[PDB]
């Protein structure tokens, strides 16, 4: 189920709670929000404020607020005022481009990875009425490429160009409280380094936490996918792909990973908790001169309905400017060899 | 155009226009012209002393003394007779034409004026062609520095006369292309066995010139034409002369035209490449 | 630019918005009496020049009369062209001048956006009468010029304008 | 100007680098107001850069008129120009690759192409002599100001350098200064490498 | 300056003027055309240029230069081969070259030209002069104080250009074009002659027009008055012209009249021949100068120079100056009558070398010491690259 | 050939692996975007240089980075005439490098011609086709160089005879 | 114009900072004609962490020496007896081999072919992304 919003890349996307509208950045300083009308897409909003390309967009469901970050180093939280979106500036206190951003589940703070080699955890103080932020610096040595929050809204996973997937703690007591002990550790003060991959290869293009967040997976440039299990002393299972690097990854269950990247199509990975072994059971895009829906690298992939616990539909945007919607069950019927989890 | 022409169009056209207006009885327009020819030749056409009823065509060659020392003067006299006059300061030979005293047919004189350059060269070849004929061997060789850094050597033997050109290729790549041409000249007889034999030394001069101050350098090249009696006799002489004296320019004229052609090939190839490269866009 | 009339006076009479200028002519018409230079003269003088122009700025109501005479000259030439004697064409002219050419207001008259329409039956009558008088005098004078003192010879120096159309307009189109 | 500037900038004691469309200043400001005695000026700013671009674009094959096309060239500068960080590095990009080349449609429709002159024009700010001017350039100039100041109040100034003015909007400008300053401090204050502690930021 | 004069080649859209520097007239004025067989062996060399390539039977005639710019490099390059080795008979490695380019020629084009001149012909030096500037320089022949600031009115057969120059550099952003030139005039004179004369062979309708246009046409001060004279004393104004029928050789003969003045007239009254354009040429020139910087406007009015074949017409400058003054004078009037600005000095220079003003200025400039100074050399080309030919220092004042 | 197809095949595969780029803002300069393989000022962003050699003369260098790839080719030049024809040909194209967008103005020292393909290129164009273009390019320059070589010999023989036949 | 000659970036505290096979074992396997074993022997304990080039180059040659010693139709069989980790390291050595042509290219290109079929283009990507490589 493919739709082309344009022939240039979709830098990133974000959906509202009802999956009624989607935010996209088309290689632009802008953010276009489309809404569905029957079976057509209609542009309804245009968020112009960034003076640089938007590299990350996240939509907080309940509070219905949009957060964006660009190469101009800024980050505006967008609030809906009747018929318009108003941006509120948020000083990230960085000197390089912001590369990514994600609201926390509790919607009380959002994180921004950047080329300043730090992650900016932002939150609001209803006291002095504005957005502040603390930095998680050490031991980050390069640009942070991707973020994902743990369900408890405190732990944070990060993949950066220093070939590492790490889990920190963005505990901001000014807006929440003593995180409940996790298999990832009891002590969780701010910025504490909870976990860190060991391979010194491939930029970590994308990282993702499981539904309960006791498992974390990430895809690197060395064409490999990994999943570290917190119920197994953080053991890490790796599967070296025979094809090009994956740029995005997400759990569709507690043992099924779906990813896409430079090969231009989604694939399925399954985790065998017992043997602690990842397996490839993928390629869901089964049928310019390409036999795949997207005609350029797929750079993002989000869960559309069913959570990461039992995903039913998932979205993929890519450098071709296309947006695809994939139905998990639908796929299970078109391919008999399919095995979720 | 493959072979280079011999006559000089500016000389002939200029003269003609003056000769026409002359016949038509019109009043003479003043004329003052400066121009060149291949190999450092400079000409001048003007009204001597401002007398617009006279037209002088002078030629200047930095190496005239050399040709003078081999019959130049005598030959020019035969060819131009009363048109030949005292040379204009700065030039070696001057032709004068009285606009009020032209022949019935002007084609002979116009054609001959256009061949001034060639006739200045003619004598040196005739002199040595005549040596071969009389079997007069052992005669010293003529050394003509037609260019500042290029030399022609003429010599006669028992049954053959040799012309050797010491040419220079400024552009290091022109040497390489020249080689392709010279190769074809050496084998030129495989299609004409009676034609002159051609030799080429990348750049050690022929042995006959090792003790001479002959040039020796990566960009230098020696060409040797072996002319036989059938080419040097009173029946072939003129034509043979018309070709031989234009060789060095012929060679270089074709090295440049080749590059021009390689260029049209590169335009086409690059043009294709750009299309393929752009069909690479989602349109 | 184009040539304009200089016969407009402070006390010149108007028929519609055309200037009712004097005219040395025998033919009858509401034409006033006249200086040995009438508007029909001024038009015949400027024709060969004016005719080429495509744009013409109306300055006086006198211009409108000048424009009219001009357009008509083209009509005459379209006639004198196929004649074989000043005597003959001299007729085809009297005739032509009598024909009922359309007038301001009617469909067929080019320039109904520059030429006022007769405000009533009286004006309509006068105007019609004037235009006709004008056509007749004009066609007559034109005949002396058009034909060389060698009859049966419509001067190609007048015939050659037959296809030219002042301001790209025609009283016959 | 710099008073109110660095002032209600929510900081009240740092240094203001102010370059608009005509003149550049370096305004030190200590707890409260400023100290005129140190404040220096640079006779190189807005117009000068725009001026210089014109000259550069001429040599490229585009003959713009100094009066007639000034506004046109000013618009180009604003849009395509920027401050190179490592000039040696930038010149190589301009000479070996075409990634710096950009197109610009002129008011009459013609489309010119600007490349290396994008970072050369604003480079005047650092090398005045390029536009026939005597001086050490905005960076070196700044460094001398602060150094030639109450050592106690120095550390403060460095950690409080603020940019103001159109000609300071140039992409990379901040980074360039910092690198330049780190080069002068390394040479004219030390020689040995103990820079990790030489902190200072321009925001 | 060595002992050999530089080569000066001016490539116009219709004609190419060539010769050596210092000469007063070009040594060859030939058609900017090449005939080819329409590659292997030496097929590329099998062509002819200029006149010799207009009637070639087994050959197809091409025109490399369109609207002053080079449309076909493969062909322009070959064209040069013969220009150098057949006509000029110049050893290209021994002569510096001065070529010309229309205003608005791109910097790329110069590199393309330079690639040919250096990489194909091996010239020791090269200089690309912009035509308009050369024209200004040619007028110094008339003016005792040489200046390179002025307004150039270039008109050939295509389109006419009003090009303002300031201190040697064309003010590109202010050029303006006029849809009237040699062609529009011929096609017009052609129609004048069709409505009137007979005997003119259809296949020689234009042949006749262009002829009459060049042998008799001129600019007059007043149309009616002119028309008058002609109709009054047709004996002292109606000229005869006789052309030979291609077929039967029947020497036809026509009478030439009005077109003698109605032709050049379309310049001032465009609407005569052109429906889509009406501005009088004196207006365009006025409009142009008005857009150039104020501080340069008067100098431009004071030095309007001509170049082109369509500027040959007798009294062209005289009629242009009158017309322009009337416009500029009348403008300074509404100010005195609204509030007295110093009167503007409008001048239009016409000289003898106009038939080839450009090639002439190039010939004079290329024979001066400075020419060698501001010329790009083969050594700089090979070391710095063709980029250097993008800019050509102005010199001469 | 016998060895051609294999060589290209290896080169194509390495190109497919290398042209996996994305937009990457600078970590070194505020608001700057640069091809890392060129500026090389952040070593973790550069990939391992690699070569695919057909023999000791013909080889290809492939330098990758998070946002760009530099591809340098060593063209086959059997003798002097091919050496100069090739050199003139690459120069011809480099001089028009702005029309090529993936062509490098100068070759990497040691090579005859080079490409600089950035993330902007792989976004504007189908990367699988850019990979095709480079292979298409290598194969086609050899043909052109031969064609030129023949052209020159072809005319040289006609030029020689046209002059010798007239004596 | 002097202070700029120094690359301050060198000492910026934000800059990125990141024995060999058994010859006799390999030679022993080669000399006995057991090629598919010499492969496995050479693809062992690669100098992945050595700071010396000599040491790595030593190993590279040992492996190249085996690759060359192979016969056209004998490669595929050999490659298919390796695990993906094996094929990856192989591919890494084949690229090393491309930097020493010799008489080796013609055959190394056959190795690339076979290695690519087994390890896929991913085995090549991993050659590029390696920070510690042979
Ligand atoms: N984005 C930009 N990048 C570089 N220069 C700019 C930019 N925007 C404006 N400028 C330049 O900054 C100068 C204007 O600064 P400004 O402070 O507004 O002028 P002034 O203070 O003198 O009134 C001009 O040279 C303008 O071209
Ligand atoms: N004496 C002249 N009077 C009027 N027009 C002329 C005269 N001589 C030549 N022409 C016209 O000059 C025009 C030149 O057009 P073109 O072919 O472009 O030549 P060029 O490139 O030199 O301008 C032609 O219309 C030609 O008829
Ligand atoms: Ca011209």
């Amino acid at each position: 189920a493919y739709h082309s919003f344009l022939v240039e890349p979709i830098s990133c996307h974000a959906w509202n709670k009802d999956r009624t509208q989607i935010a996209i950045c088309p290689n632009n300083h802008e953010v276009h929000i489309y809404e569905k009308s029957g079976n057509k897409w209609v542009q309804v909003h245009e968020l112009k404020e960034h003076n640089g390309q938007v590299t990350g967009v996240d939509w907080a469901p309940d509070s219905n607020r949009i957060v964006t970050c660009g190469t101009d180093r800024n980050a505006y939280v967008w609030t809906l005022k009747g018929r318009t979106w108003k941006p509120t500036l948020v000083i990230l206190r960085i000197n390089r481009a912001a590369r990514c951003v994600r609201w926390a589940p509790n919607e009380k703070k959002f994180a921004v990875g950047s080329g300043s080699r730090v992650i900016s955890i932002c939150y609001f103080e209803q006291e002095n009425d504005w957005w502040v932020c603390k930095h998680i610096k050490k031991p980050i040595r390069s640009t942070v490429l991707s973020l994902d929050w743990h369900p408890n809204s405190v732990l944070l996973a990060a993949g950066s160009c220093d070939f590492k997937c790490r889990i920190f703690s963005a505990y901001i007591k000014e807006v929440e409280e003593r995180p409940a002990p996790t298999p990832w550790g009891s002590k969780m003060p701010f910025g504490e380094l909870m976990f860190e991959s060991s391979s010194s290869c491939g930029w970590v293009h994308g990282v993702c936490f499981s539904a309960n967040g006791s498992r974390v997976a990430w895809v690197s440039h060395d064409s490999t996918v990994c999943l570290a299990d917190a119920d197994k002393k953080m053991a890490v299972a790796t599967l070296a792909s025979e094809t090009l690097p994956l740029l995005a990854v997400t759990f569709i269950t507690e043992s099924s990973l779906v990813a896409a990247g430079h090969d231009c199509f989604p694939v399925l990975f399954t985790y065998d908790s017992a043997a602690g072994k990842l397996s490839f059971g993928g390629r869901l895009d089964v049928p310019a001169g390409l036999d795949s829906l997207h005609k350029n690298s797929v750079s993002q992939i989000s869960v559309l309905s069913g959570g990461k616990a039992k995903c039913s539909q998932f979205c993929t945007t890519g450098m071709d400017g296309g947006m695809s919607i994939w139905d998990v069950r639908s796929l299970e019927s078109a391919l008999k060899d399919l095995k979720i989890v | 155009m493959i072979l280079l022409e011999v006559n000089n169009r500016i000389i002939e056209e200029t003269l003609a226009l003056k000769f026409e207006n002359a016949a038509a009885g019109n009043k003479p327009e003043a004329v003052e012209v400066t121009f060149a020819d291949f190999d450092g030749v400079l000409y001048h056409i003007s009204n001597p002393n401002g007398d617009k009823t006279k037209v002088m065509v002078s030629i200047s060659l930095k190496f005239y003394k050399e040709l003078q020392a081999h019959g130049a003067d005598e030959l020019l006299k035969r060819v131009y007779g009363s048109y030949l006059v005292n040379p204009e300061s700065g030039y070696n030979v001057s032709l004068l034409y009285d606009l009020e005293n032209l022949p019935a047919s002007k084609d002979s004189i116009v054609h001959q004026a256009g061949m001034l350059k060639r006739n200045c060269f003619a004598s040196v070849f005739e002199k040595y062609f005549q040596f071969q004929e009389e079997g007069k061997e052992g005669e010293n060789r003529a050394v003509i520095h037609y260019r500042d850094d290029e030399t022609m050597y003429v010599e006669s033997k028992k049954d053959r006369v040799t012309v050797v050109f010491s040419t220079v290729f400024k552009d290091d790549d022109d040497v390489v292309i020249g080689k392709v041409f010279m190769q074809e000249f050496k084998e030129g007889r495989r299609a004409s066995h009676t034609a002159p034999q051609v030799l080429f030394s990348h750049r050690e001069p022929p042995l006959e010139l090792k003790d001479t101050d002959a040039a020796v350098g990566d960009n230098i090249g020696y060409i040797t034409f072996v002319l036989f009696p059938r080419h040097t006799n009173a029946s072939a002489r003129d034509n043979t002369i018309n070709l031989i004296h234009t060789f060095r320019d012929y060679l270089h004229y074709h090295i440049k035209c080749s590059k021009a052609y390689i260029h049209t090939r590169m335009r086409a190839k690059t043009s294709d490449f750009l299309k393929v490269l752009n069909r690479a866009r989602p349109d | 630019p184009a040539y304009h009339s200089s016969l407009m006076d402070p006390d010149t009479k108007l028929i519609g918005n055309m200037a009712l200028l004097p005219i040395r002519s025998q033919f009858k018409g509401p034409a006033p009496r006249e200086k040995d230079t009438d508007i029909v003269d001024e038009a015949i003088y400027y024709f060969k020049a004016n005719v080429f122009f495509k744009n013409y700025e109306i300055k006086n109501e006198a211009d409108r009369t000048l424009i009219y005479i001009t357009l008509y000259i083209s009509e005459c030439l379209k006639k004198l062209q196929k004649c074989n004697s000043k005597s003959q064409g001299e007729k085809e002219m009297y005739t032509l001048g009598i024909t009922n050419f359309p007038i301001p207001g009617e469909p067929g008259f080019p320039l109904n956006a520059i030429y006022a329409k007769p405000a009533n039956k009286q004006e309509d009558e006068v105007m019609r009468a004037y235009l006709q008088q004008l056509r007749q005098e004009t066609g007559l004078r034109l005949c002396e010029k058009v034909f060389d003192p060698q009859n049966d010879k419509p001067s190609k120096w007048w015939t050659c304008f037959v296809k030219r159309q002042f301001m790209n307009k025609s009283l016959s189109g | 100007q710099a008073v109110l500037t660095l002032y209600a900038q929510g900081l009240l004691t740092g240094v203001v680098v102010d370059s608009g469309d005509g003149v550049t200043h370096i305004c030190p400001v200590y707890e409260g107001f400023s100290l005129p005695h140190l404040t220096r000026r640079l006779d190189i700013a807005g117009r000068d850069i725009t001026r210089y671009l014109i000259k550069l674009l001429l040599l490229r094959g585009y003959a713009f008129n100094h009066s007639a096309d000034f506004e046109t060239v000013r618009m180009i500068k604003e849009k395509l120009c920027y401050v190179g960080y490592n000039i040696e590095q930038e010149q190589k990009l301009a000479l070996e690759t075409t990634v710096l080349v950009e197109s610009y449609t002129l008011p009459d429709g013609r489309i010119i192409k600007v490349g290396g002159e994008r970072f050369e024009a604003p480079e005047a700010l650092f090398q005045p002599h390029l536009i026939n001017v005597e001086g050490v350039g905005v960076a070196e100039l700044l460094f001398n100001t602060i150094q030639a100041a109450d050592i106690d109040t120095r550390s403060e100034f460095y950690k409080h350098i603020v940019l103001s003015g159109g000609s300071t909007m140039y992409p990379g400008l901040p980074s360039r200064l910092e690198r330049e300053l780190k080069q002068l401090y390394l040479e004219r204050v030390l020689k040995g490498d103990v820079e990790k502690l030489s902190k200072f930021k321009i925001r | 300056a060595g002992r050999l004069p530089a080569c000066v080649v001016d490539c116009g859209t219709g004609y190419t003027k060539l010769g050596y520097a210092g000469n007063t007239e070009p040594q060859f004025i030939i058609p900017s055309c090449i005939a080819i067989k329409e590659m292997k062996g030496v097929d590329d060399l099998d062509f002819f240029i200029g006149d010799e390539a207009i009637e070639k039977p087994t050959y197809a005639t091409k025109w490399p230069i369109r609207h002053g710019i080079v449309e076909d490099w493969d062909l322009m390059e070959r064209f040069m081969e013969q220009v150098i080795f057949k006509y000029l008979r110049a050893e290209p490695e021994d002569h510096y070259f001065l070529l010309t380019e229309p205003p608005l020629n791109t910097p790329e084009n110069r590199e393309y030209t330079a690639e040919i001149m250096f990489e194909s012909f091996n010239v020791p030096g090269l200089y690309i002069a912009v035509q308009a500037v050369l024209a200004l320089a040619a007028s110094w022949t008339s003016v005792g104080e040489r200046t390179l600031t002025g307004t150039v009115i270039d008109s050939g057969d295509g389109v006419t250009h009003v090009i303002p120059v300031a201190e040697g550099y064309v003010i590109g952003s202010c050029i303006k074009h006029i849809p009237i030139a040699g062609r529009d005039i011929t096609y017009f004179i052609q129609q004048l002659l069709r409505d009137r004369e007979v005997g003119i062979p259809p296949e020689q309708s234009l042949e006749t027009a262009k002829a009459v246009k060049e042998r008799y046409s001129y600019v007059c001060p007043d149309l009616v008055k002119e028309f008058n004279k002609y109709d009054t004393d047709g004996s002292k104004w109606i000229k005869q012209y006789t052309g030979i029928n291609a077929i039967s050789k029947k020497e036809f003969s026509i009478d030439v009249g009005y077109e003698r003045f109605l032709g050049p007239e379309i310049f001032f009254h465009p609407e005569f021949a052109n429906p889509d354009f009406t501005q009088p040429i004196s207006e365009v020139v006025d409009e142009v100068i008005q857009n150039c910087p104020i501080d340069v406007r008067r100098p431009l009015y004071k030095n309007i120079v001509l170049s082109g074949g369509s500027t040959m017409f007798r009294d062209f400058g005289r009629r242009l100056q009158r017309d322009l003054k009337r416009t500029v004078d009348a403008r300074l009037k509404l100010s005195e009558e609204l509030s007295k600005p110093k009167p503007i000095d409008v001048q239009v220079i016409t000289h003898h070398m106009q038939r080839y003003a450009v090639w002439f200025g190039g010939s004079m400039l290329a024979s001066t010491p400075e020419f060698y100074q501001v010329c790009h050399t083969k050594k700089d080309y090979e070391e710095i690259g063709p980029s250097i030919c993008r800019h050509n220092p102005v010199f001469g004042v | 050939t016998a060895t051609l197809r294999p060589y290209l095949s290896a080169v194509r595969a390495t190109l497919q692996a290398a042209l996996c780029l994305e937009n990457f803002s600078s970590q070194v300069v505020e608001r700057h975007n640069k091809p890392e393989v060129e500026v090389r000022s952040s070593k973790e962003l550069l990939l391992q240089p690699v070569t695919i050699s057909r023999n000791e003369k013909e080889k290809v260098l492939i330098e990758g980075s998070i946002n760009s790839v530099r591809v340098s080719i060593a063209v086959k030049q059997a003798d002097e005439i091919e050496k100069i024809l090739c050199h003139k040909f690459m120069r011809f194209m480099m001089m028009r490098a702005e029309n090529f967008f993936i062509l490098r103005r100068k070759p990497v020292e040691g090579y005859d011609i080079s490409f600089l393909i950035t993330n902007f290129h792989t976004e504007q164009m189908y990367k699988h086709k850019l990979v095709d273009f480079v292979i298409h390019f290598m194969e086609e320059i050899d043909k052109e160089i031969s064609e030129m070589k023949l052209s020159v010999n072809a005319r040289a023989r006609i030029v020689a005879e046209e002059f010798l036949k007239n004596f | 114009a002097r202070f700029r000659k120094v690359d301050v970036d060198e000492y910026d505290e934000n800059k990125f900072v990141d024995a060999g096979p058994d010859e006799g074992e390999v030679d022993s396997c080669l000399r006995q004609g057991n090629m598919t074993a010499a492969l496995q022997a050479a693809l062992k304990n690669p100098p992945i962490n050595t700071k010396s080039q000599a040491v790595k180059d030593r190993a590279g040659s040992i492996v190249l020496k085996v690759l060359i010693s192979f016969k056209a139709n004998d490669i595929e069989k050999a490659v298919q007896s390796l695990d993906k980790n094996g094929v990856d390291l192989l591919m890494k050595y084949i690229y090393k081999g491309f930097e020493s042509p010799s008489d080796s290219s013609a055959v190394l290109l056959q190795w690339h072919e076979k290695a690519l079929a087994a390890g896929g283009v991913g085995s090549i990507v991993r050659v590029l992304t390696a920070r510690k490589t042979v």
